[PDB]
């Protein structure tokens, strides 16, 4: 068939016609980013001749291929530690949670370290874990899975005991509630929204954080991106290790074969052609490893960006936290990657409003000071664009500018004087 | 140590250009490395055989050195394109993103040359000297719920005042500073005082 | 077939026409000895960095 | 240590902050004779959370930090045939 684009949405566009949200839900979305890379490690003299002096010998005819490549990979190795590191270790301190998880009804109890394993890890990063001899080795990371849990903690604790201050300077508590608020006005919703619907919006934000580890469970492809460089760098050493059974020219891809059946100045010519045929394969490896660890450097970027804008601040970046106006974000360690479930606010039923760019009262073009000017057909109201809440016209919240012979489209009202 | 993330540039390029050179010295099979000697012992019909030698190891020699010199400039084109928007974003404007312009709330940044590079000096604006307040979400007075316009309620103990939040500044709270939205029954944590209001004395 | 390495008693169950093994790799990592019919896995001897 | 086996440093309890890398959580420093221990990841601190406590700054300071980018690279040029052939 012929691929749809998305359904046909027509908006009821028209010059006086406005639409506003009467409600919302908080939404929170997940986003799998690759950080690190295994740390490869290839003996290029032992891949190329295993434990044979002669060929050895043969292989330094060709210079310091091998010390390139060899250094090639010890370079990317190094890379892999300094990744997770400008991933996790964004914050100074590991900050602690207190005893009595009373954030105001807010439950983090799933993001949050499972005390009664000995991983340390949440709920659910511990179903991101679950779900994700030829001179061949391969090197431990600097920071183990229980230390990059630890990181991530400590950023959870900063996050829910002290908003973004953490992240600036000191570590300032504020109630949670009252960080949810500041987020609130942060997306251009006032404050007395939070508070007003604080149960509500606990309750959205709880179903929503256990929908993301039904999801993750129910969905073995979630993963794809950490399993894709798993399963790439795996197919990479496996192609490696094959290589060492061509012939390439030779009587045997078996170096002891050739020896043991030749002397030198016959075995040197099988030999070369050996070395040549494995020195190239593992040029190929290296070469393919270096461009593939650009692109998980370039992840691990940013992802340290999103560890930054994300966790440790609120993002005006539109869809760079999730989609819907960003409050707030949590990270979670997982295999070789890290997780954010980034918590968002979505405006939900909306609806129709006559507008106006201005009322015109006593002779004076008025305007809102922050909100729009919205008619239910029979009375006119300023309320805040994000979300529907009709206060008075008063001269306390909007201001005056000119005549009302200047703006087009301005409508005649009173302006209420306390 | 400050400059080696310039430095670690200028070290691997003189690298590899000094094993590109090196190279050169390696026979590759041949009887010699140089290519005069083979030329000047051997007619065509052999030195053909150990030039090709030559050839084959000196050229994959320099493709290796190509292909890492094209890997390692599009690092430093990524690094050029992060010095250029933060050129952009924290030298000719103001920067919301956090740890994008130093570690603090950014306020400015001065840009200074460096050997094929740029150090930036990033003036940032840190808390310091914090103190404990009592808070609430309102104040409630005569019925209504006023919630603060622009700060915080903070309490000393003994009075409340509204300060704005990255700076304790505690003013009387007013009507000039607060808003109302509902009742005092539906905010949680609520707490009683006095809302002052400027036109009351007239 | 020779080869260097640590010879160790095999729990490979082999076939009675087979006279040696091969891992994913297509190495020999197995062999049966040519007088005692015993079957032999077949190890390389402690390596690694320094 | 789960990198191998590591010989001439002495193992200690005490934590600090990493100085050489062996690998999996250990590092190494010169402290004299060379130690081993595994890496602190910073220093433990816990926030006095409430429901009505907040902290706020009577104070600030001006820092100024320091970033250090690589623009460019050496403009190398390799002639081809000159390297091979000369
Ligand atoms: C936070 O949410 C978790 C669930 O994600 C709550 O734990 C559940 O508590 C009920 C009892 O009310 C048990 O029947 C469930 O088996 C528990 N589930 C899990 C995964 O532990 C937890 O009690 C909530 N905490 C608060 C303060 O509400
Ligand atoms: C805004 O939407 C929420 C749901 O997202 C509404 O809350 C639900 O209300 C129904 C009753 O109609 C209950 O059965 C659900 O259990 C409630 N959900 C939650 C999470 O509490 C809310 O009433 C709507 N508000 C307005 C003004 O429409
Ligand atoms: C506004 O009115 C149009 C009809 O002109 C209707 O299709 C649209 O759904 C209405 N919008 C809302 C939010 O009700
Ligand atoms: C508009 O709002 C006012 C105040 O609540 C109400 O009295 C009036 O009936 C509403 N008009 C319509 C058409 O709903
Ligand atoms: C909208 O267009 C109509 C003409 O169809 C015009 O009469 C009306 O004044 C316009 N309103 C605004 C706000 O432009
Ligand atoms: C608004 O009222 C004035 C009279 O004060 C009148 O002249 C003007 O035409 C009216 N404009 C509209 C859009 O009704
Ligand atoms: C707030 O009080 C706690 C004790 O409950 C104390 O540890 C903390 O340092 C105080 N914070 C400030 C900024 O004084
Ligand atoms: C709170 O501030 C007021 C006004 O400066 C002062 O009179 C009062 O004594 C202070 N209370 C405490 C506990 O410091
Ligand atoms: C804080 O919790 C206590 C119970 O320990 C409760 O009495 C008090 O009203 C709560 N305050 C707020 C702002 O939630
Ligand atoms: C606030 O004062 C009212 C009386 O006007 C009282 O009914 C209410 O319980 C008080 N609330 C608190 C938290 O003191
Ligand atoms: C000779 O080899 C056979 C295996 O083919 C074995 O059964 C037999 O016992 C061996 N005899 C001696 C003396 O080793
Ligand atoms: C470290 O502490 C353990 C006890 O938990 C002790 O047995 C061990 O000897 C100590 N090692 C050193 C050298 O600090």
């Amino acid at each position: 068939y012929t691929m749809s684009l998305g359904a046909e949405n027509s908006v009821a566009y028209s010059n006086n016609s406005i639409a506003i949200p009467t409600n919302f839900t908080i939404s929170v979305t997940t986003e799998i980013l690759p950080v690190s890379m295994t740390k490869t490690s290839v003996d290029c003299t032992m891949y190329i001749c295993g434990d044979s002096t002669e060929c050895s010998n043969l292989l330094l005819q060709y210079g310091s291929f091998c010390t390139q490549l060899n250094r090639a990979l010890t370079g990317i190795a190094v890379e892999q530690d300094k990744n997770t590191q400008e991933v996790f270790a964004q914050v100074k301190q590991i900050y602690k949670t207190p005893p009595i998880k009373d954030f105001g009804g807010f439950n983090f109890s799933q993001i949050l370290p499972d005390p009664s394993k000995p991983s340390k890890r949440s709920p659910i990063e511990d179903l991101l874990f679950n779900k994700v001899f030829n001179g061949l080795t391969v090197l431990p990371p600097l920071l183990t899975d229980e230390m990059i849990a630890q990181y991530t903690s400590a950023l959870l604790a900063g996050t829910i005991t002290s908003g973004w201050t953490f992240g600036a300077g000191p570590a300032l508590q504020i109630p949670f509630p009252m960080q949810m608020a500041y987020r609130f006005n942060g997306i251009g919703v006032t404050q007395n929204v939070l508070y007003e619907n604080q149960k509500l919006i606990a309750n959205q934000f709880n179903s929503a954080i256990g929908k993301i580890q039904d999801s993750l469970s129910s969905t073995p492809s979630a993963l794809g991106k950490l399993q894709d460089v798993v399963n790439q760098n795996a197919q990479a050493l496996n192609t490696l290790v094959k290589q060492l059974s061509s012939n390439f020219g030779a009587i045997s891809s078996v170096l002891n074969d050739i020896l043991s059946r030749l002397d030198p100045p016959e075995a040197e010519v099988q030999i070369d052609r050996l070395i040549t045929g494995r020195l190239q394969s593992l040029q190929t490896y290296v070469t393919q490893q270096l461009i593939r660890a650009a692109e998980i450097r370039a992840s691990a970027n940013l992802a340290a960006t999103k560890m930054s804008e994300c966790v440790l601040g609120q993002s005006k970046r539109v869809d760079f936290c999730g989609k819907g106006y960003h409050l707030m974000s949590f990270p979670q360690s997982a295999p070789h990657g890290v997780v954010f479930l980034h918590v968002t606010y979505v405006p939900a039923q909306e609806k129709n409003f006559t507008t106006a760019p201005a009322i015109c009262h006593d002779g004076k073009a008025h305007f809102p000071r922050e909100g729009v000017f919205v008619s239910n057909g029979t009375h006119w109201f300023v309320t805040q664009r994000n979300f529907y809440e009709p206060q008075i016209i008063t001269t306390d919240n909007t201001f005056v500018s000119g005549n009302c012979d200047v703006v087009i489209g301005i409508v005649n009202n009173t302006v209420y004087d306390p | 140590s400050a400059l080696g993330k310039l430095q670690d540039v200028v070290n691997q390029n003189a690298q590899a250009l000094n094993t590109l050179v090196k190279q050169l010295s390696s026979n590759f099979g041949a009887i010699s490395s140089v290519l005069n000697d083979i030329l000047s012992r051997l007619d065509p019909p052999e030195a053909e055989v150990q030039i090709d030698r030559l050839i084959t190891g000196r050229l994959q020699s320099l493709q290796t050195y190509v292909t890492q010199q094209l890997i390692r400039a599009a690092e430093i084109r990524a690094s050029a394109n992060l010095a250029a928007t933060k050129m952009s974003e924290c030298v000719l404007g103001q920067s919301k993103r956090v740890d994008f312009c130093g570690k603090g709330y950014h306020l400015m940044s001065f840009p200074q040359s460096a050997p094929h590079g740029v150090v930036f000096l990033h003036v940032t604006y840190v808390p310091a000297q914090e103190k404990n307040f009592t808070t609430a979400p309102a104040i409630c007075h005569d019925g209504k719920a006023h919630f603060p316009r622009e700060g915080v309620f903070v309490s000393n103990g003994t009075h409340w005042f509204v300060t704005q939040r990255n700076f304790y500044e505690p003013q009387i709270i007013t009507t000039d500073n607060t808003f109302v939205s509902g009742n005092c029954d539906v905010v949680i944590g609520i707490v009683n005082n006095t809302v002052y209001d400027p036109l009351q004395p007239e | 077939l020779t080869g260097t390495g640590v010879l160790t008693e095999s729990n490979k169950k082999f076939l009675p026409f087979q006279q040696f093994g091969r891992d994913i790799a297509d190495t020999t990592d197995a062999v049966r000895d040519p007088q005692t019919l015993e079957i032999l896995d077949i190890t390389p001897c402690s390596f690694g960095g320094v | 240590t789960r990198a191998g086996c590591l010989i001439g440093a002495e193992h200690v309890n005490n934590s600090y902050e990493c100085d050489i890398p062996i690998g999996a959580g250990i590092c190494a420093s010169y402290q004299q004779s060379i130690i081993a221990y595994t890496m602190s990841l910073g220093a433990e601190n816990s926030v006095a959370y409430s429901n009505n406590s907040i902290a706020i700054p009577t104070n600030f300071t001006i820092s100024v930090t320091t970033e250090i980018l690589p623009v460019s690279m050496t403009k190398t040029s390799v002639d081809c045939t000159m390297y091979i052939c000369g």
